[PDB]
């Protein structure tokens, strides 16, 4: 016996493709094929159950549930707030404490628009009541949010301004800005860094990945430093900043074209773009984008650049493994391949596309999981988003909603036989 | 129709999307005022807002409009509606503009409904009655002061000048006031700063730094707003964030009294953070008292406060607010409140942290805190339906799917453009094709899904949960798309409450005592008074006790013991076998001490035999024999009334919550009467006769429950969607084949869903509705078609009547009869199958339809098998008898008449040996009429000669007693033996006495 | 539509087929050809052996498919040759 | 004016009995003469039937009737074990009844020294169809008007049991054998049982009420063919989960279906003797149109040779014979 298969997927037999328990809300389909996701169109998937589509300037979300035979769902539509530089479902997160079926009861959301006004709900199902929070930006692009234990948040301009947003039992909403960079060889960086204030010589380079570390981390990767803080229920402190601008790009550099004899003429147009910061069982994990303009076509060369995390802190080791994907890229306007690491203890890490997932490893972690394609190679089967829900990675497609793969109907690999090898190694025979 | 400003919304504050809300007509009632069951209602989504005008018992054809007011969004609260004798002025009020629009009255409209009509024409036919003309009736806010973004308060009135008065929250605190001209003239429109003090006043303290009697702060920002007009002065009531009731006087341009509404509520802290936008404010003009009443909502993440207000008047032409009663209220956020001063009653439309959406009503005045009671949604979608691996999924999910109250039919079609992918529309499509494209859709996702080289019982219902769970689960968050409300509606004159949710409106409904307390859990039971439970307070405890016992028989059955008491009852089995094998397990697996709680309340009960009457005798409708049907309207104007697709539509969810709560009602009843019955009626008072009237009551309980059984299950039971013109062929088949009960009705199908009650209510029930009219108006109400329609009684009165047509025990077979005139041969097949095993009467009848059913198939031997069962009772079922009569009497035996009526059915049958039969059964009979003997011989020779069998013939001939017969079958013979060259035959004849005869001819 | 034309098709097949058995074979061939129905004028101008009418129709039929019936029948009559 | 074809059947058997059902055999059971089973009223005959194809000894038809045995009951369904077998000295004949008394009779003979049937517990109402679900003739599957698929043994105890929503009108056998159980509902639902785990393995969905009859193809398991409404429709099986063929059946109400058992492209639908003399039509693959249409003045049951393509029915003291060839 197997479990239902997808059809493109039906060839993949080492994970096993299964519906959550939870399919999209139809008004989601509608909107996708009214605005196409091969347009900017930003869909979440939220582990404490929940999921949300981001389009035009609209907001849907919906319940998420595993489920034994099927499961309630809510569905609602919300506007995205005006004033939109650009439209995201980026500038709205939860902080949900629930993961159950019934998950819609530990939920409060912080939004943001690109003046740096908040709109804070106590629930998305209290409709009837705002708070309104001028946080410390004039009009300043807020690029992010990312919900942080507490029930609070941490708003991020295009600058990476990060600052706390916390709700109050009475109903106002708290800024406190994050302190921005500590550093090991620039100067001041202790003084507080916020865009429409004053200047401190701390860096303050453009956000491009974030992580929630379940281990009472927030990593930011940058595109030249990372930097831990430890965020409290009412407390944050920046543990660690990383210096990454230089480091990790000759390492990446190394990794990918280190053959050539022409190495310091060349360095100068390699630009290396980390694109995330995951993190699984060796440690946090650096999803970089490597490539040379100078030399044509265009290759974009991705390097997992793994540094072991120990829970807290990430270890000096380093370990770039140069990685490809296939020589063809999808792209909803701009070119995309992402990794996602569902589970900090999974081996595991998906890249996925509009078209294939590939369920790999770094290659230098401290265990391995088989390399497998998982196609979806169809009309209505793009992938519209990948995350985790109930320990299982879970993935939003066009018009099928939400499918997880499960680890299982995988081949076995056996000690036996390699003793055996050493055993016939030995022993000669002449006469 | 979109409207352009030419400024928009002010950003900064608490959003104005996502409102609603609806204004009743006051003509509303009596067949001939200006309206009947109208009203008007409209959502407003930011820049759009869209307006339907929609009446209960008539469709108004052309009544919806979408008017794009696409600068500003439409402020929450602000769309207001007054009456003139000549027009509607509808005054909407957004962030940073402010408008008027002209209607047209329907009095004006001309008012004349005296053809009997089911669809009438609405206000709206075209861009001519809809109007945003004049940029004095629309003025832009000026810049001085303008409109802050910090607050949602806005209102708008007609003074009793005639100006339209237009109150916005100023940004400095006061209230600015847009004055446009009234309906008789039209100059500038003009500007006013209600603030603290007069122009004088303000110069005096322009030198001093004053809030309270200069200009104020924004700590005054309005938050709410209620106006009240005496004589010519408009009093303005404003709910600030710093929850202060502000008052300002129109003339005089000042405010005149704050008051500290914190005095008359617990005063917490976080009623500050909610003094933004979850505080709210609703005004109701009592005209019979000429009082206004105050209801405000101070809102707070702890629970909010309700309290009203009636305001005094003094002799200075100043209102004071009095408490009147401030009723406590949860932290749920309201999406609405009103209050209906024709009964004291507020409603409130909260929304909880489940998308189960809370809905009560209390009375201020009655209480101190209100006990609220609840009032109960539509089942949002189910979770478990069978498991894969565990149980086949396929057939649990079509049904739930299919169970209405939790998926709705755009649903199921934006789920088959799920499963049938592409970026097309799959909307607007016939309940056939669309339950047809559900299953081939999945079957395609299905088939897509397989490709395995071995199947096996675990991957198919595994492949099968995964696609029948993504199109229910697709359909189940529409459904809570759906459920996600919007705004609540209320009209006191003919008493219906409605509730606009995402897109639909819904109405709510009264119950029954007994549904009521069924429904209702233990603890709001006890915040009911025992006067209205029942007449007496012991036979109202005997009550609430048999309830309590109810509910935790209820609760202690499962899902899985659910499942068995319908495959038990759908298998031959009668339900008292099953209920009490159903009690023996809970018995069995009672390790609770459940039943020792139940046999304890059951104890605690003086006299259970006047519960169970009652509980039955609400119950109990039943009217045999059928002289009063009515299958068209008696034209007497009542026809007028009713029969609509919305009514048909409220009736038939009615019904279906109705039957599926008290067919469980009945289940578990019938378990409790047993258990009981195990535990001994001789430890209770009245045990005497508590005995024997068990007894007698336990069959009446196994029927009671088989007749919810069906009824329930009709409420389900599907109607073919197809053209009327197909069925009226079909019955014309019918009528050839000599069938009665083939008559043809023309019945309007609904583009949408049909069930086969769906059916059976649009075919009759509007057809019978003025006799049934006719009894209704002389028993309550108003006798003439002009009554104020009492809705409560009339849904009563309804249902009784419902239940007498649908009871089975009696001649009563209206329903099986529309299912036949409506061609749902496979519905009624199910039909007699559930009903035949434990039926009452017209047991003839069921092998009728069935027998029916079977010569449409095409079975000949069965099929007339089942007309011999039905021949059986033609003189001995009540209702056949009522379709003969026609055929019995007269001057042969009435049997012998039916032998011959029924010998020529089975001619238009076919088949000759059938006929042959018909004959061999009828000659006992036929031992009276010479003519019916010569007869039925003639043919028995006329088939001899039919197959040829040339001897035969000449024995049935030698059989014929009359010369004349013999004569005329002998020319018979001689010619059809010419014709077929079958000459030794007439030789080879060896007649005598017939000599003479052959030789003549 | 076609289920309408077939429909038709078979109602006024049965209903024209006693007619058919019991003779009259100008009245038969004048409304079959002037309602255009191959099988029929086929079956009749064979039992008829008028092989002269035969082509004519063939011929006026050619885009009708006139022969597909044509070699049916021969097949059901057993003159293979 | 036009007509679409009709014949007087190839050949036809006079007979002193009228015919309420007669079949051939499903399978071969070592006899050149073709076994041929009719019953009725009054009798219920087996016979050995053969039609002129060599030698002038046989002119036309020769019906040899094996044996006749007295009835005084109209059968209703008949079921011979699928293993099928003549070549013995004394051949052993195993094969259920049903009749008018809602019971199933187990009917073995022993040729020419014995003929004995054992009572067998019925349905609550008349049973629909029966047939030996075990590839010798040991288990009995019955499905009637009570929705209620029973499997019974030799003894006439119940083995087994499978509900229904609707009244289970058709089982059928794995011809071949493979504890595969096809049910044919009247609402036109198509499910298989194996009889091992007692539970469905695959099903066939449509709609298309009445459903009256359904036919494997000998040649081919996979390929179903069936009567529902008024047309034959045709699932090749495990590709479908709706129709993937749908042509009309008759003019008439179409009763049963079977397929020829000499080909895998032969088969016939029986139109309903109402009114009108019955249709007989055979049709063929990817060709709409049936190739043959005869007329019966009464037709009840139809079946086909056990090797060749002949079709028969049976009627008022007749039996009709149509010779189906290429």
């Amino acid at each position: 016996s197997r479990v239902y298969l997808h059809p493109a997927a039906s060839e993949t037999v080492n994970y096993n493709v299964q519906l959550f328990g939870s399919s999209l809300p139809v008004k989601v389909m509608e909107a996708l094929s009214n605005a196409s996701a091969d347009e900017p169109m930003a869909a979440c998937i939220h582990e404490g159950g929940w999921a949300w589509l981001a389009c035009n300037d609209r907001l849907i979300i919906w319940k998420i549930s595993h489920s034994s035979s099927a499961k309630l769902m809510v569905c609602k539509e919300l506007p995205l707030p005006l004033s939109d530089s650009e439209w995201s479902a980026d500038l709205v997160d939860i902080c949900a404490q629930t993961g159950d079926p019934a998950a819609a009861q530990s939920v409060a959301l912080m939004a943001a628009t690109p003046e740096g006004s908040s709109r804070y709900w106590p629930n998305i199902l209290h409709e009837g009541t705002y708070i309104e929070s001028y946080t410390e930006f004039g009009s300043s692009l807020c690029a992010f949010v990312t919900a942080v234990k507490g029930n609070s948040f941490i708003l991020s301009s295009e600058k990476n301004q990060l600052v706390r947003l916390t709700p109050d039992a009475s109903g106002k909403m708290n800024q406190r800005v994050l302190p921005q960079g500590q550093g090991m060889l620039s100067g001041i960086g202790r003084r507080v860094s916020t865009l429409f204030g004053i200047l401190s010589p701390a860096v303050e380079s453009t956000l491009c990945s974030v992580l929630w570390d379940k281990g009472d981390c927030f990593y930011t990767l940058t595109d030249s430093s990372i930097n831990k803080w430890d965020l409290d229920d009412t407390s944050e402190s920046q543990v660690l900043n990383w210096d990454m601008s230089r480091v990790l790009r000759e390492y990446i550099s190394d990794a990918i074209w280190g053959s050539e004899s022409d190495y310091d003429d060349i360095k100068a147009g390699i630009n290396i773009n980390y694109l995330s910061l995951n993190q699984n069982c060796d440690g946090l994990v650096i999803l970089s984008a490597a490539w040379h303009p100078g030399d044509n076509p265009c290759q974009i060369y991705y390097t997992l650049v793994t540094v072991k995390d120990e829970g807290y802190n990430i270890s000096d080791e380093i370990t770039v493994e140069v990685t490809q994907f296939n020589p063809v890229f999808q792209a909803r306007g701009m070119q995309l391949c992402q990794l996602v690491v569902p589970n900090f203890s999974s081996q595991a890490c998906y890249l996925y596309t509009q078209e294939m997932i590939f369920a790999c490893s770094t290659g230098t972690g401290r265990s391995t999981l088989p390399q497998e394609k998982i196609p979806f190679e169809a009309q209505g089967d793009n992938i519209v988003g990948a995350g985790s829900c109930e320990g299982w990675p879970v993935f939003f497609i066009r018009k099928s909603g939400m499918l997880t793969v499960v680890a299982r109907e995988t081949a076995s690999v056996l000690p036996e036989h390699m003793e055996e090898s050493l055993s016939s190694v030995s022993k000669s025979s002449r006469q | 129709l979109s409207l352009r400003p030419d400024v928009s919304l002010v950003i900064g504050g608490p959003k104005y999307s996502d409102c609603a809300g609806g204004y009743c007509y006051n003509e509303s009632g009596s067949l001939l005022s200006a309206t009947r069951n109208r009203f008007i209602h409209w959502t407003s989504y930011a820049d759009t807002l869209e307006l339907v005008e929609l009446s209960l018992d008539i469709n108004l054809l052309n009544n919806a409009v979408r008017l794009k007011i696409l600068n500003c969004s439409i402020l929450p609260g602000g769309v207001h509606i007054c009456e003139t004798q000549n027009n509607i002025i509808v005054l909407i009020l957004t962030n940073q503009t402010v408008h008027r629009l002209i209607l047209p009255h329907p009095s004006r409209m001309y008012r004349s409904e005296i053809i009997s009509d089911s669809h009438i024409q609405s206000i709206f036919t075209d861009i001519g009655k809809t109007n945003f003309h004049d940029p004095n009736n629309t003025y832009v806010i000026p810049a001085i002061p303008g409109r802050a973004p910090n607050s949602t308060a806005s209102t708008a009135w007609l003074s009793s000048d005639g100006e339209a008065l237009f109150a916005l929250p100023s940004v400095s605190g006061g209230i600015l006031v847009i004055k446009m001209p009234p309906r008789d003239m039209e100059g500038l429109v003009t500007i006013a700063e209600l603030k603290q003090s007069s122009v004088m006043q303000r110069l005096l303290t322009g030198w001093m730094p004053s809030s309270i009697r200069g200009d104020p702060g924004p700590a005054h920002l309005p938050v709410s707003l209620a106006v009240h007009t005496l004589d010519h002065d408009s009093y303005l009531f404003a709910l600030c964030q710093d929850h202060k009731l502000r008052m300002w006087s129109y003339k005089d341009q000042m405010c005149l009294m704050v008051a500290d509404m914190l005095e008359y509520v617990p005063v917490s802290k976080d009623i500050r953070q909610t003094a933004g936008t979850g505080h709210k404010l609703r005004l109701a003009y009592s005209d019979t008292l000429e009082i206004l009443y105050l209801g405000v909502y101070l809102h707070t993440p702890r629970q909010g406060q309700f309290c009203v207000f009636q305001l005094v008047c003094t002799e200075s032409n100043r209102y004071s607010l009095e408490h009147t009663s401030s009723i406590f209220t949860n932290q749920e956020t309201l999406i609405d409140f009103t209050f209906t001063l024709s009964s004291m009653n507020i409603w409130a439309l909260w929304l909880d942290d489940d998308n189960q959406t809370v809905m009560k009503h209390i009375n201020f005045e009655r209480n101190q805190a209100g006990h609220w009671n609840p009032v109960f949604v539509n089942p949002l979608p189910d979770d478990d339906l069978a498991i894969g691996d565990e149980q086949e999924p396929q057939e649990a999910y079509l049904e739930c799917l299919f169970a209405p109250g939790r998926f709705t039919i755009a649903a199921l079609q934006k789920a088959i453009q799920i499963l049938r992918k592409g970026s097309g529309r799959v909307l607007d499509l016939s309940w056939e094709e669309l339950k047809k494209e559900v299953t081939l859709t999945v079957e395609k996702e299905i088939q897509n899904a397989v490709v395995d080289y071995d199947v096996s019982q675990e991957e198919f219902r595994q492949i099968n949960i995964e696609n029948w769970c993504k199109f229910y689960t697709c359909c189940l968050q529409y459904q809570e798309t759906l459920s996600r409300p919007l705004a609540l509606v209320v009209h006191p004159n003919t008493n219906m409450v409605c509730l606009l949710r995402k897109g639909f409106l819904s109405f709510l409904a009264p119950c029954s005592s007994v549904e009521h307390l069924y429904l209702v859990p233990g603890e709001h039971l006890l915040t009911v008074d025992e006067s209205v439970i029942c007449d007496d307070v012991d036979g109202a405890s005997d009550i609430v006790s048999l309830i309590q016992c109810l509910h935790m028989i209820a609760d202690y059955i499962t899902e899985d013991m659910a499942y068995q008491m319908e495959s038990a009852c759908c298998h031959p089995q009668s339900p008292e076998r099953v209920a009490e094998q159903i009690l023996e397990d809970l018995i069995a697996n009672d390790i609770d001490n459940i039943m020792e709680n139940i046999q304890n309340k059951l104890q605690d009960i003086r006299n259970p035999i006047q519960a169970i009457s009652f509980l039955l005798q609400n119950m109990d409708y039943e009217t045999n024999m059928d002289m009063e049907q009515s299958q068209h309207n008696v034209r007497l104007n009542l026809s007028t009334l009713y029969g609509s697709v919305t009514a048909s539509s409220v009736v038939c969810q009615a019904i279906y919550k109705i039957s599926a709560t008290r067919f469980l009602i009945c289940r578990d009843l019938l378990i409790l009467q047993h258990l009981l019955l195990r535990l001994g009626d001789m430890a209770l008072v009245g045990a005497g006769q508590l005995l024997h009237s068990q007894q007698e009551l336990i069959p009446r309980a196994a029927q009671l429950l088989l007749s919810y059984y069906m009824i329930r299950w009709g409420s389900q039971c599907l109607a073919c969607a197809v053209p009327v013109d197909l069925l009226e062929s079909n019955l014309q088949h019918l009528s050839v084949l000599e069938l009665s009960d083939s008559q043809v009705e023309k019945r309007r199908y609904t583009s949408g869903i049909q069930t086969i009650v769906e059916l059976f209510f649009e075919d009759v029930g509007r057809k019978h509705f003025p006799q049934v009219f006719a009894h209704l108006f002389i028993q309550s109400g108003s006798s003439q078609v002009h009554r104020s329609l009492n809705w409560a009684d009339l849904i009563h009165r309804i249902t009784s009547y419902l239940l007498q047509l649908l009871w089975p025990s009696n001649p009563n077979f209206q329903f099986a009869e529309c299912l036949m005139r409506n061609c749902q041969y496979t519905q009624l097949q199910e039909y007699v199958r559930l009903l035949l095993p434990w039926c009452q009467v017209n047991v003839g009848s069921c092998h009728f339809m069935l027998a029916q059913c079977y010569l449409v198939a095409g079975e000949g031997h069965k099929a007339l098998d089942c007309f011999s069962q039905a021949a059986s009772e033609v003189e001995r079922e009540d209702f056949l008898e009522k379709l003969i009569r026609v055929e019995e009497g007269e001057s042969v035996s009435p049997r012998l008449q039916y032998y011959n009526r029924v010998l020529r059915l089975l001619e238009d049958v076919g088949l000759p040996e059938l006929v042959i039969q018909l004959a061999t059964i009828a000659i006992s009979e036929a031992s009276d009429d010479w003519r019916s003997q010569a007869a039925l011989r003639t043919r028995i020779f006329k088939h001899h000669l039919d197959m040829g069998h040339n001897s035969q013939a000449y024995d049935a001939l030698t059989q014929i007693p009359d010369t004349s017969r013999q004569l005329d079958c002998l020319r018979q013979l001689v010619v059809v033996l010419c014709e077929r060259s079958q000459l030794q035959d007439l030789v080879e004849f060896p007649y005598v006495n017939l000599h003479n005869e052959v030789v003549g001819i | 539509y076609n289920i309408l034309e077939m429909e038709y098709a078979q109602k006024r097949s049965e209903l024209l087929s006693p007619l058919l058995i019991l003779g009259q074979y100008a009245w038969a061939s004048n409304l079959a050809e002037k309602y255009c129905d191959f099988d029929i004028l086929v079956q009749i101008c064979e039992m008829t052996d008028n092989q002269s009418r035969l082509q004519r129709y063939m011929t006026l039929f050619a885009e009708q498919n006139f022969s597909d019936f044509l070699f049916r029948w021969y097949l059901e009559k057993g003159k293979r040759g | 004016m036009k007509q679409d074809s009709a014949s007087n059947a190839t050949y036809t058997v006079d007979c002193e009995d009228y015919v309420h059902v007669v079949e051939f055999n499903p399978f071969d059971s070592g006899e050149a003469g073709s076994l041929l089973a009719y019953g009725g009223i009054s009798y219920v005959v087996i016979a050995s039937c053969r039609f002129q194809e060599e030698d002038s000894t046989v002119e036309g038809i020769e019906f040899k009737t094996l044996k006749t045995f007295h009835h005084g009951e109209r059968v209703v369904a008949i079921a011979w074990s699928p293993e099928t077998r003549c070549d013995a000295l004394l051949p052993l004949l195993r094969f259920a009844t049903a009749a008018g008394d809602k019971k199933i009779r187990i009917f073995t003979s022993d040729f020419q020294d014995k003929n004995e049937y054992k009572v067998i517990e019925g349905h609550s109402g008349y049973i629909n169809d029966l047939v030996f679900c075990s590839p010798e003739g040991t288990d009995i599957a019955s499905v009637g008007d009570d929705h209620t698929c029973r499997i019974w043994d030799l003894d006439g105890k119940q083995i087994a049991m499978f509900i229904l929503r609707s009244p289970g009108m058709s089982v059928a056998w794995h011809p071949e054998g493979a504890f595969k159980l096809m049910v044919a509902e009247k609402t036109g639902t198509i499910r298989f049982y194996d009889l091992t785990t007692h539970q469905a393995i695959l099903s066939l969905e449509s709609v298309q009420v009445p459903l009256m009859s359904a036919d494997w193809c000998v040649r081919n398991t996979l390929r179903i063919g069936a009567v529902a409404g008024n047309d034959w429709i045709i699932w090749e099986m495990p590709r479908s989960s709706y129709p993937q063929d749908n042509k009309p059946a008759h003019a008439d109400r179409a009763r049963m279906f079977r397929w020829s058992k000499c080909n895998e492209n032969v088969f016939a639908t029986t139109g309903y003797p109402g009114k009108m003399k019955s249709q007989i039509a055979i049709h063929h693959l990817a060709h709409p149109q049936p190739i043959l249409i005869g007329t019966a003045p009464v037709g009840s049951g139809l079946s086909w040779h056990r090797r060749l393509p002949l079709c028969v029915v049976g009627g008022y003291r007749k039996l009709f014979f149509w010779l189906t060839e290429m």
